Order: structure tokens, then sequence, then C-alpha cells
């Protein structure tokens, strides 16, 4: 789960043990000095554009 | 396989002998087919418990 509030990124995984259904915790990847992000680092590309 | 492939022969005598022959014979192997009768594997059940189909 990839989200992007106040401009800032987080995301959310869903450990899905094995025959169960559990989740981690939020948490905000940050980059080598700081400042979070502010925009989603997933590209979706097409064959028209991304 | 041939059974009587020698014969004690004389080099003095000059009798006939009778013939014999090159038969063949075969093997086998059969074939056998087997399976698995129909086995329900429904994912209602699977995900009631919460468990991956």
């Amino acid at each position: 789960e990839l989200r992007l509030v106040d401009g800032t990124y987080w995301q959310r995984t869903w450990r899905e043990n094995d025959g169960q259904l559990y989740v981690d915790d939020w948490i905000s990847p940050t980059k080598a000095d700081g400042s979070q992000f502010d925009e989603i680092p997933f590209v979706i590309f097409g064959s028209k554009n991304n | 396989k041939i059974q009587g492939l020698v014969r004690p022969r004389d080099p003095y005598s000059n009798a006939d002998v009778a013939a014999k022959d090159l038969r063949q014979l075969v093997d086998n192997t059969i074939k056998v087919a087997s399976g698995t009768p129909p086995i329900n594997i429904p994912p209602s059940m699977l995900r009631w418990i919460q468990k991956n189909p």
C-alpha cells in the first residue's frame, strides 16, 4: 500500500503469513539526507505515455 | 534361439541331415494408465478459516 499524505510518502506492507493475513505498521522511507519524499517512487509506463 | 545349432559330423560319411531355421520371438511391455478421483478443493472452506486456496 503506497500513500501520499500532505506531500509525504508512506507505505504499508501486508505480511500475510502462510495460512494467515498480517499487516505491517506504517513507515515512511526517507532519502540519504532526509526530507522524506514528495512523490511516490512508482512509475507506470505504457505504449502511449507514462 | 537355435537348439541343435551344432551337429557331430563325419568327414568320411555322406549321409544327409535335416535343416533348422531362425525363429524370431517377441518381447512385450504393457501400458498401464492410472489417475486421481475428483477431489473437492473449493476455495470456500480455506477462505473461511483464512487460508490460501
